[PDB]
RNA sequence: AAAGCGAAUGAUUAGGGACUCGGGGGCGUUUAGCCUUCAUCCAUUCUCAAACUUUAAAUAUGUAAGAAGCCCUUGUUAC
RNA sequence: AGGUGUCCUAAGGGGGGCUCAUGGAGAACAGAAAUCUCCAGUAGAACAAAAGGGUAAAAGUCCCCUUGAUUUUGAUUUUCA
RNA sequence: ACAUACGACCAUACCUAGUGGAAAACUCGGGAUCCCGUCCGCUCUCCCAUAGAUAAGCCACUAAGGGCGGGGUUAGUACUCAGGUCGGUGACGACUGGGGAAUCCCCCGUGUUGUAUGU
């Protein structure tokens, strides 16, 4: 048996059905800054700057920006500890991450909520709550007569 | 006991048999209780019980 | 004689015994592996910023 | 010859079909799956009966061939050589190996011994389509042929028309509506989604 | 009515497949050069030609194509030998046609034993104006189904323009 | 007999190419390298002087690439040389040079660097590139753009390089060599410059006019009928193009109005809508299906 | 995992519709004469894959949920 | 089920023009297969070598020019302590 | 709204067949001195914008079109996580607390949009 660099990447590194050929150029048109959070997804058509198969499907933080690639910090679990790994990835294997979009939209929503609450004199709720049990309510059967169901007898269908 | 139910029971503070706790029903707590269902009996207390 | 070849049976429990240590993050990360041109410029940018901050207390008054 | 079928009754591994990795596989014992008047039209044989597995097990090609021979002989002698159509619907694609006894368990991967059909609960093993007057003959033929199989099998009279996937009533109404055309020993159905002229010339009675 | 659908001769490609390289192939190239007024080109062998003991990459044929009035007159001289008589098999379903002469000396060329005697194959490719749509580099595209030539149309054009007979 | 290749399975598994590539308009291999900016330069725009040729026009654009589509910084056309005096040969090398100069001046005026970076005022065939300019703030590097030839071939003496030379003389720094200008001799690796000046001022067209008038007067009249009608002589082409360059530099925003009918945007929208054919509805298609069924049945 | 093969690759059971011939063999010979037996093609059909797949779960897995944050203004640099 | 101890001045680097396997029609010798022409042709070809990915104005093929198969020392990735 | 150039998504855009197309644009088009390249000005390159035509490209519409896309149905089915001193000789199955597919089949649709210059 073998332990080469791209062992077991038959499907992960492959391009999807009817997804071959030309690479969209918005990938190259994107810009990245140090501290940005990016998702790593290996493009099989770009053999330069390929990250190892472990980092495929991982999310990290950009720590270095270069001509055609970014340095990403990932944390890899080995034995009983976490190791900080730094990988140089070409842009084609890097996608900006929505892993923080909810928080980044909540921070500004909370800012406007705070200023509006201060203006209006009544505090509002800034922190999200988990789904709560449903409240009491009344269901009218007017024009919604219940339909009585019974278990069906067994019969063969072949 | 498997480690995930063990951790959930530790977080619910049910570390010993015949231990009991009050829990406010939310989605977050209900999912944990559902996971540790094979180890707990739970229900809706009345004023006398409380 | 023959024996067992390999096993990962107890490794997860051994790892979790004292926790999985994740190195704590710091406010200022190391500039190791950063683009050397950027590092060379950043050195002098920091030099000038410190000089301007000292002149601000000494009379520059920005 | 071969090991008793007890040794290969239960599917304890992944399928092992004959292929470019598995060469040297002997031919299956069963080679004929259709018997009787297999050229008969759909309307000729409305009644259908299935011998169906009730277990998840492996059926040998030798057992399939023996059951086919028994059922075919009974049907030919009683319902006539032109009064039925019998289809064996289990195909032995899985290759079972033997480690013929360097020595001991060293290098124990075996050479191909034979072929076997993996069947599920509710999987149809044999089907017979015939006239409604041959119901008892078909039932008895299937019951006799089931003695050649391991495990439990059930004889179920299909509610469909022959080998078509349509019940008797819906098949009859679809045929009356001109929506069914006769192919060789089978039928084709109008779809109302093709070229209009082609559909009209293929199903003329459906547009009257 | 046909505004811009008049059939024109796109080109006339004529070739001699000698089957072997050497002096005879060079002489075939020479006769083709003096016929066309242009230097021809040689065709390699793509596979193991057991017919004449060839394996690969050996000159076995020479050919040249002509366009315009020179092509028209050369093809007319070829159908002089063929007596304007062609079989219906000679017309392709696309709209082109062709024919072979067993010896070239019955054309407007004087016999010379130094170069020998060669037959050759003429093939006329027809077109309508606007075929550049399928051959230009930028915005290359197909031609419409109604604008392509039909075997019957080519036969009729041949009959009308050359007064020829098709059997 | 004949296995049908283009069946339902073939259609289902067919992967279409990019729409622009199917249209045969964009070379995405070249585009990637043309528009991709170094990541450590962030949002610094990469400016493309894109040049395209139609049967009757020359299109020159200063373009930047954004994530959701390109942005036209400035555009110049061979249409607009009529406002500066050129009325014939709008797709020749002289017109290409003139429209490149017009686009260069337009871009410099738009971005406020026209007083500086004048380029060369009097063109010549010398191979030069716009250098940095001195000012009260010190040295300032010229505005930079790179040529985008599309699918056109970059052979020696091409009008794409004509437009590039025009813009370079206008004052935009375009990195380029000289081994593709007309008059460059590949065998000696030298630029004549005088052939280049001739091509810049359209002298090749004038010499063609003279040769045609001397040899074949009928073909000369047929080819240059509009030149005869406007009594534009071969010798006047050089001064006409020089005056066009002077006027282009004097007023890069001169407005040209064409002879085509002119309406408002709303008027054009209404007129175009008048000729728009509407799609059939589902019920209309169903009714047509029933009508066709009945007609075909009545036929047989 | 499941699912699929009137979807690619590969395996596989049966008949139909025609082709004109595509191979062979004939009947009343350059007669596209009239037949036949296969082959091809076509729209259907029974059954499959650890080293097949258009699809595609459950379990499990990466990241985030602020003060080292957010907003405004303007200082440094040799990039 | 298989592969490796090699092989390549190009089968490395850059640029450009072209589009392959195959099928259907056609053209003297010429036919099942030699060359020529057109039309279809999602890659069913090719890319040194196993297999799997990847590639169509290319990563294939032909042509032109070359030696980034160069100098210096670090950083990082996999196997991993 | 229509056209062109440069695009974004990359078939709702592809493929086949038929019909129609104001204005302008685009196109086919004409010539081969010069620049340039071919066996051949076929392609590429240059020159003309006169003439001819929307025949083709292009655009639009049509087709119980193939394909594609969306939805339903398949189906709470297949499958699967956790549970029992559950059933069954077994193969395997049912139940409890959860998650939950994919064909065939049916219905609908056949591009959206940015910048700039124009009609
Ligand atoms: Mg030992
Ligand atoms: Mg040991
Ligand atoms: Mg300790
Ligand atoms: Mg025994
Ligand atoms: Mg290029
Ligand atoms: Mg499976
Ligand atoms: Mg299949
Ligand atoms: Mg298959
Ligand atoms: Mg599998
Ligand atoms: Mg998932
Ligand atoms: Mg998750
Ligand atoms: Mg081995
Ligand atoms: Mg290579
Ligand atoms: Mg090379
Ligand atoms: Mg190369
Ligand atoms: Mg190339
Ligand atoms: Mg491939
Ligand atoms: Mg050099």
């Amino acid at each position: 048996h073998a332990a080469g660099l791209r062992s077991g990447t038959r499907y992960a590194f492959s391009r999807g059905f009817r997804k071959h050929g030309q690479i969209p150029l918005s990938t190259y048109l994107r810009t990245y800054r140090v501290g940005d959070i990016v998702d790593i997804k290996v493009n099989g058509a770009v053999q330069k700057g390929m990250p190892h198969k472990f980092y495929h499907g991982k999310t990290g933080v950009v720590y270095n920006v270069t001509k055609s690639a970014v340095g990403v910090i990932v944390y890899k679990r080995v034995k009983h500890r976490y190791i900080e790994k730094r990988i140089n990835v070409r842009i084609e294997h890097v996608k900006p991450s929505r892993s923080r979009e909810d928080f980044l939209r909540r921070v500004k929503e909370n800012a406007e909520l705070k200023k509006k609450a201060k203006a209006e004199g009544v505090p509002v709720q800034l922190k999200r709550q988990p789904a709560m049990p449903r409240e009491a309510h009344t269901v009218s059967i007017a024009d919604n007569k219940p339909v009585t169901l019974a278990p069906v007898a067994y019969e063969t269908t072949i | 006991i498997p480690p995930k139910p063990r951790k959930i029971l530790q977080l619910l503070r049910l570390r010993q048999i015949n231990n009991g706790v009050f829990v406010k029903v939310t989605k977050a707590t209900a999912e944990m209780i559902k996971i540790v269902e094979p180890w707990v009996a739970y229900g809706y207390p009345n004023l006398k019980s409380v | 004689a023959k024996s067992k070849n390999s096993s990962q049976h107890n490794q997860s429990r051994k790892a979790h015994r004292n926790g999985i240590k994740k190195p704590k993050t710091q406010r200022y990360p190391s500039l190791k592996g950063t683009d050397p041109k950027f590092r060379r410029n950043h050195r002098h940018a920091l030099h000038g910023t410190a000089k301007a901050l000292k002149e601000f207390k000494e009379g520059k008054r920005e | 010859a071969r090991r008793p079928a007890r040794c290969y009754r239960y599917c304890k591994n992944k399928p092992y079909p004959k292929s470019r990795f598995n060469r040297g596989v002997p031919d299956p014992k069963i080679k004929i799956y259709d018997l009787g008047r297999k050229r008969a039209t759909v309307d000729d044989f409305p009644l259908c009966v299935h011998l169906v597995s009730n277990e998840y097990e492996q059926l040998s090609s030798e057992a399939l061939e023996a059951a086919r021979i028994c059922a075919n002989k009974y049907l030919v002698k009683y319902a006539g050589k032109e009064g039925f159509h019998l289809r064996v619907r289990a195909h032995p694609y899985h290759v079972i190996r033997i480690n013929k006894m360097q020595t001991g368990m060293r290098g124990a991967f075996g050479k191909p011994q034979g072929t076997v059909a993996r069947v599920d609960i509710g999987q149809i093993l044999i089907s017979v389509r015939t006239r409604d007057s041959n119901r008892a003959i078909a039932l008895e033929a299937l019951r006799r042929c089931q003695y050649k199989f391991p495990g439990r099998q059930k004889i179920i009279v299909s509610k469909n028309w022959g080998f078509t996937p349509l019940r008797r009533e819906e098949y009859l109404e679809k045929k009356a509506a001109g929506r069914v055309r006769v192919d060789g020993a089978y039928v084709q159905f109008l779809t109302n989604h093709g070229n209009l002229e082609e559909n009209m010339r293929r199903f003329p009675d459906a547009f009257k | 009515q046909n505004p811009m659908r008049e059939l024109r001769i796109q080109k006339l490609v004529l070739n001699i497949s000698v089957g072997e390289s050497g002096d005879r192939l060079t002489r075939a190239a020479k006769v083709l050069e003096q016929l066309s007024g242009q230097t021809p080109v040689y065709s390699k062998a793509r596979y193991t030609v057991r017919q004449f003991g060839i394996r690969r990459n050996e000159k076995i044929a020479v050919h040249v194509t002509v366009r315009g009035p020179k092509a028209e007159e050369i093809l007319e001289r070829g159908l002089k030998v063929k007596e304007y008589e062609l079989r219906r098999r000679n017309f392709s379903e696309t709209g082109n046609f062709g024919f072979g002469i067993s010896e070239h000396i019955d054309l407007g060329i004087k016999y010379d034993p130094s170069i020998g005697i060669y037959g050759m194959d003429f093939y006329c490719c027809m077109t309508r104006p606007g075929e550049r749509v399928a051959k230009r580099r930028r915005c290359k595209s197909r031609i419409g189904a109604s604008h392509r030539i039909t075997r019957e149309e080519t036969i009729r054009w041949f009959k009308q323009r050359f007064d020829g007979i098709v059997r | 007999f004949h296995k049908l290749v283009k069946n339902s399975a073939y259609y289902s598994r067919f992967q279409t190419k990019f729409k622009r590539r199917r249209q045969g308009k964009t070379d995405y291999y070249a585009r990637k390298r043309l528009i991709t900016q170094a990541k450590n330069k962030y949002n610094a725009p990469k400016y493309r002087l894109v040049v395209r040729f139609t049967n009757r026009d020359i299109i020159t654009q200063m373009v930047t690439s954004e994530i959701n589509g390109d942005k036209i910084f400035a555009a110049a056309y061979s249409h607009e040389l009529r406002a500066y005096g050129i009325n014939h040969g709008l797709t020749n090398w002289a017109a290409a040079y003139a429209t490149g100069l017009l686009l260069a001046r337009r871009v410099l005026a738009k971005l406020g660097l026209d007083k500086t970076f004048t380029g060369v005022e009097e063109p010549n065939g010398e191979y030069t590139l716009t250098e940095a300019a001195e000012t009260e703030d010190g040295e300032r590097r010229p505005f930079k753009a790179i040529l985008d030839v599309g699918l056109a071939r970059t052979s020696t003496g091409a009008r794409v390089f004509g437009v590039m030379k025009g813009a370079s003389d206008g004052g935009i720094f375009i990195p380029h060599s000289e081994n593709r200008f007309p008059g460059y001799d590949i065998e000696t690796e030298e630029l004549d410059t005088e052939v280049l000046k001739k091509y810049i001022y359209g002298g090749h067209v004038a010499e063609y006019m003279e040769t045609l008038a001397d040899d074949d007067e009928e073909r000369y009249k047929s080819q240059f009928v509009k030149y005869i009608e406007d009594d534009v002589e071969a010798d006047s082409l050089e001064e006409l193009y020089a005056e066009a360059h002077k006027q282009i530099r004097a007023d890069p925003f001169r407005k040209y109005v064409s002879d085509a009918p002119k309406k408002s945007k709303e008027e054009w929208k209404a007129e175009s809508l008048k000729y728009k054919k509407a799609k059939l509805s589902r019920e209309e298609r169903k009714a047509r299906v029933e009508a066709k069924i009945k007609q075909l049945l009545a036929e047989q």
